[PDB]
């Protein structure tokens, strides 16, 4: 149920570490496994044990990224005394995106990553804060 | 063109009656006294229930009986 | 094709969306866009080159499935409503698979796949059709139904649109798809603004459809297809590279031209209503547009690219092929942001 | 001209642009309305339409 | 937005609601521009096929410029009353729903203590 | 009788599987004659007539055409029936399992919704005018010559035009 | 009624499944189509039964004539492409990726 | 009324002209082979046009003032200059071969539209059919490269399935000692330069090649030297052929009209000649083509379309 | 005279330049009486 997602927002920051971790982990399986259902279903791979090592690995490396993501955000969050400091957030998409590069085995990996994994975590923490709204029904 | 249609008339007769067929059967329908009974006919035919209608007082035409003179007559379809 | 082909088939092309627009019933609506899908195939098909049959076969095999889709919809909203018309009522899934299945037929993201590949094997007078007049259906199908549809599910489909067709212009050396990717793109933006008000959503369509049909007949005019074959014009016809550049650079959306309207007064509403994040990624996406379209005004008319021995022929004869609504057309399209109030 | 032209000048200014926000901002008032409450001229989506009803005297009474 | 307003005519360029508004004055910037733009499109047909650019056609030009004029003006025309229609429609729901539009009273500068942020 | 129509649904559903799951296309087309049947029969039992036979006859005379043109240009050296490849026929069967378990679990979960087995057959018809003579469908087929001309004038000129863009497709 | 429907719908479904995913030939597809054409024919036409709506029985024999002529459109199609390459196999439709 | 399809619906049909003379004959054959000769006389007994064979100047002489323009514009190749030097660095053999395919490809075109507009026929010296003989020979000597063999066959490829092979062909048979003998004669000071070799490539090519395809599909006479005089009996085999074979047969009104519309717009005719395939040869540089584009749009009547020209001699231009 | 082939566009379509000059013409009187037409009614409706 959507009831798992939305529950990471139960409680702010440094706070059911591990929930928090688990459910970074399920939502990043979930990007994972749809990228390898695209990448197999177009590109297709010369052997089947083939394709599923390829569905196993894009799943297993977008979990780690979301892992390391949520693990990482909520340590800073619970280290430092700011719960709802988007810094945070910042710090976790940094260290998810080392560990994509370190995952591809790649250090322009790993910085360019953690740039833009970063600015993505920290403005998707600011718009929780500020009230913004992805995805609006017409007002008008 | 005499020549061709005697011509056609005779090497390709199945074309011949297909089109005065077809022609015919496009102009006997204006040119007829009873095609305007169809119509009517099929009007006559009384597939549904004919519901009565509440009598205000000043409906003059309709009949209260069905054997009363006044209302649609099928002596025309009688004596077609 | 003989004349009475000719007139039957481009007529029935003529009559389908017609029908669709003007037909109050969903199977009406059904049949005008089956109408359409039908003529159109023979003229993809007219060359009978082994690339023009595949693409005519591409072609079918995705149209005949997205309209199976909306009947499947209209007769589900059948059974439902008693009706033949989408009510407020009706079904969410029914209209999330309508939804679906005419952005298959418009070719949006990421149903997308299969409008590069036909647009590259069909000829260019054909290719027009495809990216302009085939589309005015599918939009009105969704337009009639723009308060019902579903903001999540639009949104998604405009910016992934948005996205792939600018990656995809990059990698692209062949005109004929650089122009399909590019009607992905507008695409993107009609459908994202379409939820939201759909006079605009029509405003974009006209605006593309001004500046790809000026584009389409430049091709034509020396049957260029390839970056380095329009590189050519310089030498074959000096005339239209100033025009060519000024409709390329407005079809990337830049503020003096024309083009800058739809995206500009697109970004203003989903402002209004609260669209931010989407407003700024399409926008800034949108600018992978302006590089692929650069490029090709770097290689036609701002450098000289390398000719042949052979063109000093072509110098030579005469040429007569230019309309004049190639000029209405590309005038009217880049040149009138200052009359912009009255468009809107 | 002298100073009076350019003062008063820009004062029309100012009444112009004025008037115009605050007609800009009411127009975003009341399309959120008329949107939200479907009572106004605008917004107003169609429905099917009554005039193609059959009322006639039908085959069954209960109908 | 405006399809469904009370009074719609469907498929009517300019209703005869239009006439009670002032007409467009036929020396219009938008005119003007358009004229303008009617005479560059025949400038460019000239240039594409490859003629004299401003001494040939210029029955051509004249075409073009007065046919870019003739449909300006009525587009302007359609223009105007669809903006004074929106005007109109806007007026008369504010009018109708006073509790949902209500009138600010502003206070003077005064009494409003704005914060005052030194520039040091 | 009970089940009746419930059964008719279910082959309709299987040799629809089996159309899905593409054998050759001689066998696609025996297996769509079988579902074109049952389609027909279910339509009869629905207290249709001319419909259901319509189906059937323009049916039997597609897939004549289409079982011609499969002997010439859709055919194999050893063309693969349902149960020749493995996967096919171990996915027929999984499909079987599964419409029947999706069945158990739709009635269990929802009692009565979707699927009534229990009450099965207590709905197929609602209401039937009773003392009408004017109630068959071919009367509201044939109305395309009266009231809806334009479905008429619209089906007429799709023919037509087929005739044209078939000639040209295959010149 | 609802029973019939549900598996007239899942017809439907598993057939536009096999459209989806292909398998070599073309002309099973395009008999997938017209199956998922038969199921939509169901449909109306109980669904119209069902109702006693004869006004929109002329509706199901317009499905049948518009498939009906997409599917010779299809057929030639057919012809066409084996003309072309000998065999109906989609895999030969690949051209178009350069 | 340019010829289109509302001319074609109201007349203009082709098959409403075609008569028994109204043919496509091609007269081949070795250097001094006395083509032209044979040519004129068979064109004018059986009331044809004749053609002359498609020279470096064939487009300038066909359009505008018809007056010999420059080289540069004309194609900067040289025949006199292949002779002297064949293998120049320069690359002029290649560029010479691809200017007279283009040439004789714009002639075939004028040949055909004229057929079938007038529904006279035509008599032509060589043409694109038989022309790829000069290159094979130039390849088999040496004196081009096999990049350029390929690129005039690929651009055959794309030319010339699209316009129909002429009815007969007549091909005169001369050894290539007399040849020699006949050049010789001839005595143009940079011809007498060409290698019996070269010759003899020429007439393999021909023989090997041109015949046996020809004779598939048009009607092929082979006249030897002593019988290609009194051209009157060449006339009267021309007459009692009769053409049972070919592409021709199968053609009617659509399809000739489809063709006319190919050939009235010589850009069409011309546009795959242009290919930019990047072969040193042709290729010209930016600085160079622009120089001679600027260069030849002001020549006398040359600079704007050839009704607008003031200089020349056009007046209501004002109102054209 | 200069040309070989008879240039396409050698004398004006007296024809074709009639109809554009007296269509122009049309055009602008008909725009006019409407203009004035327009003033007219503009102030008949709003009283002056
Ligand atoms: C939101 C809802 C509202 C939406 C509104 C719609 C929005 C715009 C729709 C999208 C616009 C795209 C329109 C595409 C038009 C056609 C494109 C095309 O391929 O033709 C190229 C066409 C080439 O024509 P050409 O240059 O004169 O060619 C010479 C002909 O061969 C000259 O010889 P020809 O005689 O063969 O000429 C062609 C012939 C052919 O006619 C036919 O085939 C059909 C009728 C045959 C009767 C026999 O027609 C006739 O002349 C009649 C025969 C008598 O050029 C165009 O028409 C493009 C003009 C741009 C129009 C865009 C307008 C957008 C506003
Ligand atoms: C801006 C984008 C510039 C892109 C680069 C275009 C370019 O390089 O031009 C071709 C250039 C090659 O020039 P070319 O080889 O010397 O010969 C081309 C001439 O058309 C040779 O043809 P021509 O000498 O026979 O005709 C010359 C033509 C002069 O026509 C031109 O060639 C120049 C046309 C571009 C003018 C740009 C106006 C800038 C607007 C400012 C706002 O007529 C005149 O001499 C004076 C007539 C008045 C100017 C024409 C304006 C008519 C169209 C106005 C539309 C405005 C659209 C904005 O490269
Ligand atoms: C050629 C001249 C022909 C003779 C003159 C026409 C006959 C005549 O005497 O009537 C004068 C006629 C009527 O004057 P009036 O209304 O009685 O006196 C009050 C003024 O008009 C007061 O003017 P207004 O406030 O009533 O009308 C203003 C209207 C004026 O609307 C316009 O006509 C604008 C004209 C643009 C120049 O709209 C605007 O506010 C202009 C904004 C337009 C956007 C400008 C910036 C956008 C970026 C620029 C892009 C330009 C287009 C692309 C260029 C090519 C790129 C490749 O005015 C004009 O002909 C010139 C209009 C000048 C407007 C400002 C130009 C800047
Ligand atoms: C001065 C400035 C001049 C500008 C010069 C050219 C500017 C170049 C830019 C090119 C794009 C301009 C068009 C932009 C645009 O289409 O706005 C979206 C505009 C927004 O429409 P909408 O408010 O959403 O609903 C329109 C209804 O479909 C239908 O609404 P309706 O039923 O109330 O009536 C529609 C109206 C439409 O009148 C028109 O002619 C509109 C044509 C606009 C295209 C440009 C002209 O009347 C007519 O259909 C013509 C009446 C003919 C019989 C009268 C007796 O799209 C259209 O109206 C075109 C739909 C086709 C209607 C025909
Ligand atoms: C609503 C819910 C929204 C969920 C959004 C999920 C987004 C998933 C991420 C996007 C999927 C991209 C698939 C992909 O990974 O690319 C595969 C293929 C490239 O080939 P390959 O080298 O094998 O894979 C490398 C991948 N790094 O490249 C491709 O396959 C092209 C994929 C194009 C279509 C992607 C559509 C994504 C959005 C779908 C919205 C519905
Ligand atoms: C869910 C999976 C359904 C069955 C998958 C069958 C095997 C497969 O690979 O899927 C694609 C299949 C084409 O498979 P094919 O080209 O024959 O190559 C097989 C390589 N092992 O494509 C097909 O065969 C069409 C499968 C249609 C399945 C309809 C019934 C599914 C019931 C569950
Ligand atoms: N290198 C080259 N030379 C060519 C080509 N076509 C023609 N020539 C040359 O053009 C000249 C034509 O020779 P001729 O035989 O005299 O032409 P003709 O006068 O029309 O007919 P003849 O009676 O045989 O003389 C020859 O030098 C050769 C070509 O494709 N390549």
């Amino acid at each position: 149920v959507k009831r798992f997602f939305e529950s990471y927002h139960e409680v702010p920051d440094g706070t059911q570490c591990h929930r928090k971790t688990y459910i970074t982990t399920a939502l990043g399986g979930i990007c994972g496994i749809i990228g390898s259902a695209y990448s197999v279903s177009l590109n297709p791979a010369d052997s089947t044990l083939e394709a599923v090592a390829r569905v196993g690995r894009y799943t297993f490396t977008a979990a780690a990224i979301g892992a390391m993501f949520g693990l990482t955000t909520c340590v800073s969050a619970q280290v430092r005394e700011k719960p709802d400091d988007p810094l945070n957030y910042f710090i976790g998409g940094c260290a998810g995106g080392l560990t994509l590069g370190a995952r591809t085995h790649s250090y322009g990996t790993a910085a360019m990553g953690c740039v833009y994994m970063g600015t993505a975590a920290a403005l998707f923490k600011i718009g929780k804060l500020e009230g913004w709204e992805l995805f609006p029904t017409p007002k008008v | 063109i005499s020549a061709f249609l005697k011509n056609a008339w005779a090497k390709e007769p199945v074309l011949v009656v297909s089109f005065s067929v077809w022609g015919l059967a496009i102009i006997m329908p204006m040119i007829s006294p009873y095609t305007k009974y169809a119509s009517m006919i099929n009007k006559a035919t009384p597939y549904n229930y004919p519901v009565p209608v509440r009598d205000d007082g000043n409906m003059p035409d309709v009949p209260s009986h069905p054997q009363d003179p006044l209302g649609p007559s099928l002596d025309w379809l009688k004596n077609l | 094709m003989n004349p009475i082909t000719l007139a039957i088939i481009y007529f029935t092309i003529f009559l389908g969306p017609v029908i669709t627009m003007s037909s109050t019933n969903l199977m009406l609506m059904w049949v005008g866009l089956e109408f359409s899908l039908l003529a159109i195939i023979p003229m993809l098909i007219n060359k009978k080159n082994p690339r023009s049959t595949e693409a005519a076969t591409k072609y079918f095999v995705t149209q005949a499935t997205a309209s199976m889709i909306i009947l499947l919809a209209i007769v589900l909203n059948y059974k439902q409503l008693g009706t033949w018309m989408f009510q407020q009522q009706t079904n969410g899934l029914i209209l999330n698979m309508t939804l679906m299945a005419l952005s298959m037929k418009l070719g949006l993201a990421p149903f997308h796949f299969w409008l590069p590949e036909v647009t590259q094997g069909i000829p260019l007078h054909m290719g027009l059709i495809l990216l302009t007049w085939q589309k005015i259906a599918p939009l009105s199908i969704l337009i009639q139904i723009y308060p019902l549809l579903n903001s999540t599910i639009i949104l998604m489909l405009a910016i992934t649109s948005i996205f792939m067709g600018a990656w995809g212009g990059l990698n692209q050396t062949q005109m004929r798809k650089i122009m399909a990717y590019s009607s992905i793109a507008h695409m993107g933006w009609m459908l994202a603004i379409l939820p939201y008000n759909p006079s605009l959503t029509l405003l974009n369509l006209m605006i593309y459809i001004i500046l790809t049909a000026p584009m389409f007949m430049a091709l034509m005019l020396n049957n260029s297809m390839t970056i380095n074959s329009i590189s050519l014009l310089w030498n074959k016809t000096p005339a239209m590279l100033t025009m060519i550049s000024l409709m390329l650079l407005s079809l990337g959306g830049l503020p003096p031209l024309t083009g800058f309207l739809p995206k500009w007064i697109i970004i203003t509403e989903l402002m209004k209503n609260n669209c931010l994040i989407m407003a700024t990624l399409m926008a800034m996406m949108a600018l992978l547009n302006l590089f692929f379209y650069t490029r090709l005004i770097y290689s036609t008319s701002l450098t000289m690219f390398p000719t042949n021995n052979n063109s000093k022929m072509m110098t030579h004869q005469t040429k007569t092929k230019p309309n004049l609504m190639f000029s209405t057309l590309a005038i009217m399209s880049t040149m009138t942001l200052p009359l912009a109030p009255q468009l809107i | 001209d002298g100073p009076e032209k350019n003062y008063e000048k820009t004062l029309a200014i100012l009444q112009i642009e004025s008037e115009k926000a605050e007609l800009r901002l009411k127009e975003q008032e009341v399309r959120r309305l008329m949107r939200a409450r479907g009572d106004g001229p605008w917004y107003q989506f169609p429905t099917p339409e009554k005039e193609f009803i059959d009322h006639s005297p039908k085959a069954t009474p209960d109908n | 937005m405006m399809n469904g307003r009370p009074g719609h005519e469907p498929l009517k360029f300019l209703p005869d609601e239009a006439r009670s508004l002032p007409p467009p004055k036929l020396n219009d910037p938008r005119l003007v521009y358009m004229g303008l733009l009617g005479y560059c499109t025949g400038l460019m047909d000239n240039m594409l096929r490859m003629r004299p650019v401003m001494r040939a056609g210029l029955h051509r030009q004249l075409l073009f410029v007065t046919s870019f004029v003739f449909a300006g003006y009525f587009y302007l025309k359609r223009q105007n009353y669809l903006y004074a229609v929106k005007d109109h429609d806007m007026f008369g729901y504010i009018k109708l729903h006073p509790e949902d539009f209500p009138e600010k009273e502003k206070k003077t500068y005064a009494e409003i203590l704005e914060p005052f942020h030194p520039v040091r | 009788m009970n089940n009746y129509i419930f059964v008719l649904s279910s082959l309709f559903l299987v040799g629809c599987l089996g159309l899905a799951l593409k054998p050759s296309p001689i066998y696609g087309g025996l297996g769509l004659i079988v579902s074109g049947f049952v389609g027909c029969l279910m339509v009869l039992g629905f207290g249709g007539s001319f419909l259901g036979l319509m189906v059937f006859l323009i049916y039997l005379g597609g897939m004549l055409v289409v079982f011609g043109y499969t002997t010439a240009m859709a055919t194999e050296e050893y063309p693969e029936t349902w149960g020749s490849n493995w996967l096919i026929l171990g996915f027929l069967v999984l499909g079987v399992i599964m419409e029947v378990f999706l069945i158990c679990v739709l009635n269990y979960y929802d009692e009565v919704g979707v699927i009534n087995l229990d009450g099965l057959g207590d709905w197929l018809m609602y209401e039937v005018d009773d003392v009408g003579v004017m109630l068959e469908g071919g009367i509201g087929v044939a109305a395309m010559y009266s009231c809806a001309t334009w479905m008429m004038v619209v089906a007429g000129w799709s023919l037509f035009a087929g005739i044209f863009i078939i000639i040209e497709i295959t010149r | 009624m609802p029973s019939t429907f549900f598996n007239l719908t899942m017809a439907f479904s598993l057939s536009l499944l096999g459209t989806l995913m292909f398998r070599s030939h073309l002309m099973s597809t395009l008999l997938c189509l017209e199956g998922m054409v038969l199921s939509l024919f169901i449909m109306t036409s109980v669904t119209s039964l069902n109702s006693n709506s004869m006004s929109s029985m002329p509706i199901p024999i317009t499905i049948l004539v518009f498939a009906a002529c997409e599917a010779a459109v299809g057929l030639a199609l057919l012809v066409k492409v084996s003309n072309t390459y000998g065999t109906d196999y989609v895999q030969n439709l690949n051209l178009l990726q350069c | 009324l340019r010829y289109g399809l509302l001319a074609a619906i109201l007349g203009d049909k082709t098959t409403k002209k075609l008569h028994e003379y109204s043919r496509v004959i091609t007269v081949d054959g070795n250097i001094c082979s006395g083509k032209n000769k044979l040519a004129k006389e068979i064109a004018q007994q059986l009331g044809m046009k004749h053609y002359p064979e498609a020279g470096i100047q064939y487009s300038s002489t066909t359009t505008g003032d018809g007056r010999p323009l420059d080289i540069e514009f004309s194609g900067s190749c040289s025949l006199e200059k292949f002779y002297d030097d064949p293998k120049s660095n320069d690359g002029n053999s290649y560029r010479l071969q691809s200017w007279l395919y283009a040439s004789r490809l714009l002639q075939y075109a004028d040949a055909l539209e004229h057929l079938l507009s007038t529904g006279q026929g035509v008599v032509l010296e060589r043409s694109i059919y038989s022309d790829f003989v000069f290159l094979e020979a130039m390849y088999n000597q040496g004196y081009i490269r096999k990049q350029c063999v390929d690129h005039y066959n690929e651009i055959k490829r794309l030319t010339l399935p699209e316009y129909l092979p002429p009815h007969a062909v007549i091909y005169i048979d001369v050894p290539v000692p007399e040849v020699q003998s006949r050049i010789q004669k001839k005595g143009d000071p940079h011809e007498m330069k060409v290698t019996s070799a070269y010759l003899q490539d020429i007439e393999n090519a021909y023989k090997k090649t041109f015949l046996p395809k020809m004779s598939e599909m048009c009607e092929v006479l082979v006249y030897d030297s002593w019988e290609a005089e009194d051209p009157t009996k060449v006339v009267e085999d021309i007459e009692y052929l009769k053409y049972n074979k070919g592409p021709w047969l199968k053609q009617d009104d659509w399809t000739f009209h489809y063709l006319r519309m190919l050939v009235q717009d010589k850009t069409e005719v011309l546009n795959y000649t242009t290919i930019p395939v990047y072969l040193p040869e042709i290729t010209i540089g930016a600085h160079q083509g622009s120089r001679i584009y600027n260069s030849f749009r002001e020549l006398p009547g040359r600079k704007y379309a050839p009704g607008y020209n003031a200089e020349v001699g056009d007046k209501w231009i004002w109102l054209k | 005279k200069f040309y070989v082939r008879e240039p396409v566009n050698a004398k004006p379509n007296w024809l074709a330049v009639g109809l554009s000059v007296g269509a122009s013409v049309f055009m602008w009187i008909y725009l006019i009486q409407t203009h004035n037409e327009d003033v007219l009614e503009y102030k008949r409706r709003n009283g002056l």
